[PDB]
């Protein structure tokens, strides 16, 4: 329980978050997505994701300075006849490749999408249009969206739900930075990956989806530099 | 001054040398460090983590999530085994690009034990019994499992556990391997079977996926680094 | 058996290339003075070890190789050169020919190497702004506001990786003759603590950030049932 | 009178010559780089001396003696040359080209000599991956297996004495006119010890093996009953 | 947060060039020695720095970078150059020809360089007739009196800041082929002591004292209301 | 003599160094300082001292 | 620096020498020795084995 929300664990790499406001970091939850038998994953960013929540995204954008952990519940249930594993990964600095021949042309706007976050893909497609360029992320799945392999990231904080086993995960993540504190509006901490591990399967059903909803809530949160308020330019 | 005689190896620049240099930015304030989250101390640390296998590297798979689910239906009882693997971390095409198989690549001996976790990702409803055998080197590749059976194994029951970790202990005729294929330095064979079928009930799905993680046990140590040929510039 | 070699520190403990600034030594086509931006990202190896990890600490040991040819056969003789390398920091006054005034160096740090000398070197403690070096930054230098017009600064691009440049000439008068001359900077990281293991690099690099644009099949192809 | 002198490590305690690398700084039926595999075997002298025993244990010194030489009369002069040798361990990426980017030397070892300099030095410790070096091997890497075609390894090769390459290359931008250099390579064992003493070899080597092919007929005449 | 490197000492501790003299080598519109007279005011970086302060006290340390060229191609070759570098104290005997008896040195301290040594170095003390050196002197050094025709002194000239001279020749008999050197002087303030800080130079120095001439509008346009 | 190596870095001019070399004048005798007002040791100091801002920097 | 003075057979290889030298492969873990039979420490210990004289050295 924390605050007035209530409700294996994982906290990652073994530190729970610290100090170096408190009502307004709380359980939030995002919109829910659907898992298909064609999906390819989904990611958000933190703190991005909360930006609209309540009054920590007030806090957010008041103050010039902000940090956080987080607490990331998944919850995902099904049938002891269905069967399918998601890989839930915590990435800090999770920076994802873009989608033209420019380096580094993701716009913000873009590199922010919010509570609804962005979907991975199966191919890497490049964006043409000169005139006027998407300057989106494309994120290939088994690149991990940054030229890793997918493989290769267990070596995050992550859980793993097995449909067969487990139905929710939970990762702490501590706030991590270079730095004691941030822009929370310049910088996202955290990234949140959530990759098909096994497809989902139904039987005899070509047609099955089932949701996904994230349950996020800061923790530890300090706020510093109370000005007027930012607004940042959307698309 | 003070009589000196030049020995050689005066004035050559070797970069795995160890020296004092004079300091361009005297009197700078340094920023302290700060205690953050996941610090590293050894590369060995990192090869203890269980990463992926991508089992699957066929045609239509390799580069491609699909490269790392094996595919188990619920067919008749067979002795052909399911995945074939050689104990070759840093050179066979399935390992070498595992986290364990990356940091090996950055160095030429190693010794110690493996850690090989399986994963089953079917239905609640599935029940079945599988073999994972190792066997030393020297001998022909087991085809069957009458043949791996003579070698170490366990037994996973999937219905009581989705997962299963085989450790394959440090067997050589040498101190270390070379993280490359040589023979006299061959590390074995990994082997899995059907120990009795997979079975499900009606409306269940019949075929499913198994996943395989690889890492390094408390043992293992590398020798000699040097660069690695998974990075190239053109 | 102990894990002395696989240390972060013995992980590091290597001199590696970084740069090869191009100078010439001719009368007033030719490039009398380059100037060469401090990053580790022009390369791959060592780019490809250090982002293993998210953050780091260390201080680094730059050494210079350098080396010089003449451009034409039997054109003449050259006496030994001398080279100036001056560090500028960000802010610093940047030369713009070869005779400005800023290589008088009262405040910027400088080396004079003469050629047939063993390879310069210098060291430099941890100079980060933040309490470690970044080497993934997921966010923007500035934040577009509502009212501004078409804020945009590039993806991941921020000053908290911004050390100067180096400005790389040769002290000597112009001889009659031409004379090309390259150096190597080589880097190695000293009392290096690292944090937040990253899965290696696994395509090819495109630009400073993760982008890729090529090579995206790494992996061969191998028979599920074939060891 | 002591036996100071015939003490396994005074035996032992000399620099031999090894190898002799050739290289050559011209423009790209010359070689800009070249790769030797280390080893005792190509000379006699140390072989013969070490074969004395069948195991060893000891570290190395290797020195390096370099000279070089204009190929053609009052073509040019040219700038001092630095050379580059960089170890490179079994399994890493070997040179293909003079400029390519292997020889960045981010992990391996490297050495930068600049010619004119005394012959560089660098000493290694006892580095076989078995518990001493085997001179002599009685087996095969590979047991062919019934069912095998026509395991065909050679006999006595094995890879418990594969320790890599020295990849050789002139650093500095070609000349206009040619020059040639040769690397002498000379071993020092240090803090020996043997095992096994075998009589010496008595026709000349033929092959990295005990094979023999001439010169079989060593020893002279001299009669039973003259002094 | 310390400010160990805002300290009067860290804040000079820097070697800045001061003086570029230029010698030739040829045979008797050639200068076969150069007479330079000691001060930081031909150049601007260091007089700026110290122009903070009204008086100072230091140890100085001077560094000599040399250079030479060649002035025709292929027109010969020349054996390696001597120089030598003669303090000549306010009062001792000034050097009027190559070769004049003065260079002897019996008493004047000398500097003999070999070109393609490293850059040579000595060190003096604090040399003042005074208690301190003066950046600024708001004087005469003699005052005219009645009867006086048209003491007519300049405004700020002061002996108490005569050092002397360096005189620079080639030591080497002129070679059949023209050589061009040219020795930089770095001097770098030590155990500094300073008093009286001033507001810092805002337009171009003009001559050893404090006039200006140009450039006297250095500050840029700016709205008042403007961030 | 003593068996010595020259590591790299040897016979290079770096600005920023801090070694001894012989003295051109030996056996001077240096003038004694005097307590001269005003000493500055830092200079922090001279950044602590308030100076009047050009705020209006318009054209004319 | 420290004032010193190069004497005579500075820069010179001579392969009986007996110096230190930097090490290539720092950090380097070293397999540890086994006890082998048949160990030697001076080659005296191999002059005293008799081994058989080719006393009859005729032309046939
Ligand atoms: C006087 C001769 C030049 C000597 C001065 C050299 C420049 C001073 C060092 C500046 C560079 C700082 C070290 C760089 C660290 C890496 O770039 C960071 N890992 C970036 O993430
Ligand atoms: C960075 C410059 C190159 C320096 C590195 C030199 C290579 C490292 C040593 C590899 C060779 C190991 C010593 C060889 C031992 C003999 O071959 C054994 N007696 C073989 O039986
Ligand atoms: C033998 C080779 C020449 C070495 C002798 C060098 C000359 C001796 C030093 C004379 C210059 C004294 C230091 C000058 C101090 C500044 O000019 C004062 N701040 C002037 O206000």
């Amino acid at each position: 329980t924390l605050g007035n929300s209530t409700i294996n664990s994982v906290v990652a790499y073994g530190r729970w978050p610290e100090y170096i406001a408190v009502a307004a970091c709380r359980f939030y939850t995002l919109d829910t997505v659907t898992w298909r038998k064609e999906s390819r994953g989904w990611w958000w960013k933190l703190p991005d994701a909360l930006k609209d929540m309540g009054l920590f995204g007030q806090n957010m954008f008041y103050h010039y300075l902000g940090r956080a952990g987080y607490t990331v519940h998944v919850q995902c249930n099904a049938s002891k006849f269905h069967q399918g594993a998601l890989g839930v990964f915590a990435v800090p600095e999770m920076c994802l490749a873009g989608d033209s021949t420019t380096h580094m042309f993701t716009k913000y706007e873009n590199a922010n999408p919010g509570e609804k976050g962005g979907e991975f893909k199966g191919s890497f497609t490049l964006d043409t249009n000169a005139t006027n360029p998407a300057r989106n992320f494309c994120p290939v799945d088994y690149l991990f969206g940054s030229g890793v392999l997918a493989g290769n990231a267990f070596v995050y904080p992550h859980q793993i739900i097995n449909l067969r086993t487990n139905n929710c995960a939970t990762l702490v993540l501590p706030y991590v930075n270079s730095l004691s504190i941030d822009s929370m509006t310049k910088h996202n901490n955290w990234g949140i990956a959530i990759l098909p591990l096994a497809p989902l399967d139904f039987a005899t059903e070509s047609s099955t989806e089932i949701p996904i909803t994230l349950t996020i809530a800061p923790m530890c949160c300090e706020f510093n530099g109370l000005r007027n308020i930012t607004v940042p330019r959307t698309q | 001054g003070l009589p000196v005689l030049n020995t050689p190896g005066s004035n050559q620049y070797l970069t795995a040398d160890n020296y004092q240099s004079p300091c361009a930015i005297p009197e700078f304030d340094v920023t302290p460090p700060i205690d953050i989250p996941g610090e590293v101390r050894n590369m060995m640390e990192l090869a203890e983590i269980d990463t992926m296998i991508p089992l699957n590297l066929t045609n239509q798979r390799k580069n491609t999530m699909d490269m790392y689910r094996v595919e188990l239906n619920d067919a008749a009882h067979s002795d052909t085994p399911i995945l074939c693997l050689s104990l070759s971390p840093a050179s066979d095409p399935r390992l070498a690009h595992t986290m364990l198989g990356e940091i090996l690549n950055y160095y030429t001996h190693w010794a110690g034990s493996l850690k090989f976790t399986f994963l089953f990702c079917g239905s609640m409803m599935a029940t079945g019994k599988l073999l994972v055998s190792y066997a030393p080197p020297g001998a022909e590749a087991p085809k069957s499992r009458k043949e791996a059976m003579l070698g170490t194994h366990v037994i996973w029951d999937i219905g009581l556990q989705s997962s299963c970790t085989m450790v394959v202990p440090w067997i050589s005729n040498t101190t270390y391997r070379l993280t490359i294929n040589d023979s006299f330095t061959e590390g074995g064979y990994i082997s899995m079977f059907y120990q009795t079928r997979v079975v499900v009930p009606l409306s269940t799905p019949r075929k499913m996926d198994i996943l395989g993680f690889v890492s390094a046990c408390n043992d293992f140590s590398v020798r000699l680094l040097r660069d690695t040929t998974h990075i190239s510039q053109e | 058996r102990t894990r002395s070699e696989s240390t972060v520190e013995s992980f590091f403990a290597r001199g590696a290339c970084v740069a090869i600034i191009e100078v010439d030594n001719d009368a007033p086509a030719s490039k009398l003075f380059s100037i060469w931006k401090i990053t580790y990202k022009d390369t791959v190896q060592l780019r490809r070890k250090l982002e293993f990890f998210t953050y780091s600490r260390f201080d680094m040991e730059l050494t210079f190789v350098v080396t010089s040819n003449y451009t034409d056969a039997n054109n003449g003789h050259a006496l030994n050169q001398v080279y100036q390398i001056m560090y500028i920091p960000p802010g610093a006054p940047i030369p713009g020919k070869w005779n400005d005034y800023t290589w008088q160096t009262s405040s910027n740090p400088s080396l004079f190497y003469t050629y047939g000398a063993p390879p310069a070197r210098i060291s430099v403690p941890y100079v980060g702004i933040a309490n470690a070096y970044s080497h993934f930054y997921d966010g923007f230098a500035k934040v577009p506001l509502a009212g501004q017009a078409s804020g945009d600064s590039l993806y991941g691009a921020a000053s908290l990786n911004d050390f100067g440049s180096l400005a790389v000439r040769v002290v000597n008068d112009h001889n009659p003759t031409k004379l090309t001359s390259k150096i190597r900077v080589y880097m190695k990281p000293k009392h290096v603590r690292v944090w937040c293991p990253r899965p290696p690099r696994a395509v090819p690099y495109y630009g400073p950030g993760v982008d890729y644009k090529d090579g995206l099949a790494p992996l061969p192809e191998k028979g599920l049932t074939t060891y």
